[PDB]
């Protein structure tokens, strides 16, 4: 299993280089007209810095996330244990009135 | 009597945490709402960003003109020659290098198959083997692999 | 030994099949890239057929969303159920030994 | 982010479209081998558990039969002695049924 489990990271990678360079196949037509130009960074400032407030947000909504499913756990396990009490106060109650 | 009291007794302390895990399960589910929220409000934030960049750049992207298109291409030939070691990986001859990774991708896939076929082979007779073990648990109680 | 060799062929032919099998399932999304495929060969202004993708993306994860949300709950309320019988079956062992 | 970031250049359009293309031929090669132009990405994953319990039946079988090659060890001596000892219990009988 170790063999194979190495054999696999190989094959991946393998893989990831054999897609390269079919990409770089595919792209030597753009590669062919490579010559072009145009006109860039006009209105680079605003959307730049609107980028980085997205990113802010982003990773403020990745936070986000991760304590939202967290908190879905530690709430499950709550419900668990609730669940357990409520089986034994159950059973415990049944004995007794059985007694 | 004594019996009955005692049970009452373990009753009481069960109601008791019950009550206790129930008012720890409602603060976790009012802390699980809350979050519930504010995950929807971060995401609703990040959705109007990236609209509202969308927006300001329609006019700026539009007109590209295929003449910023061949940069990719440059990052692909880039990315594919730190990835590959070939740093005179050229688009003219990147198409022997496309067919050599290509053979040397089949092969590493027919070991892997290779490889499987004796690790599928090996992991069956464990797993009997685990059967066994399982049964004389059962039948006879804890014991060694050898004793088996 | 020649059943066994014979045998070993026909695994290879299994495990070959079950390979490109799975590759398939791994370029699962790919297959909906057919829309990416085409959109590429628009060659020119193609915002609103990236906003109709986006906006059928949107449909399709809200679905996803609703039913790993009724799956959770489906999978909690087996999880409580569980933990319950384990409860009950912990104080009537109990009361066995003690009885 | 593509609709966002349109300076993206459709390059992730551009790999998106190698990727369809990579997985239509991937699909192709299946069907070949699988031998099933009757396939679909969404209905392959019952074909893909079906020879994945053919695989697992013919490696159950490789399976007892690399316990019956490796117990196939023993010598002739083994086989002979047992073979006459049923002989001698029972009377004449053949090896396959012995």
């Amino acid at each position: 299993q170790q063999d194979y489990e190495t054999a696999k990271h190989s094959q991946h990678q393998a893989k990831q280089q054999a897609f390269a360079l079919v990409e770089i196949v595919q792209r030597r037509v753009h590669f062919s007209y490579s010559d072009s130009a145009g006109m860039l960074s006009e209105n680079a400032d605003l959307n730049d810095k609107l980028r980085q407030r997205l990113e802010h947000a982003e990773s403020d909504r990745s936070r986000a996330r991760e304590q939202l499913r967290q908190q879905q756990a530690q709430y499950s396990q709550f419900n668990q244990v609730l669940a357990s009490l409520k089986s034994s106060y159950e059973t415990k109650q049944d004995m007794l009135k059985e007694l | 009597q004594e019996k009955i009291d005692r049970y009452q007794v373990d009753l009481e302390e069960l109601s008791y945490r019950l009550e206790e895990q129930t008012d720890v399960v409602e603060e976790a589910g009012e802390l699980q709402a809350e979050y519930e929220a504010r995950t929807e409000a971060t995401e609703q934030e990040v959705d109007e960003l990236k609209s509202q960049l969308a927006d300001y750049q329609q006019a700026l992207d539009v007109q590209q003109t295929r003449a910023i298109q061949y940069q990719q291409a440059l990052q692909a030939l880039e990315r594919a020659r730190e990835l590959c070691r070939l740093p005179d990986l050229s688009v003219d001859n990147a198409e022997e290098w496309l067919e050599t990774f290509q053979a040397k991708e089949q092969q590493a896939t027919e070991a892997l198959l290779a490889l499987e076929q004796k690790l599928s082979v090996a992991d069956a007779a464990h797993n009997q083997f685990e059967q066994a073990y399982q049964l004389v648990k059962n039948i006879v109680g804890e014991t060694s692999r050898s004793e088996a």
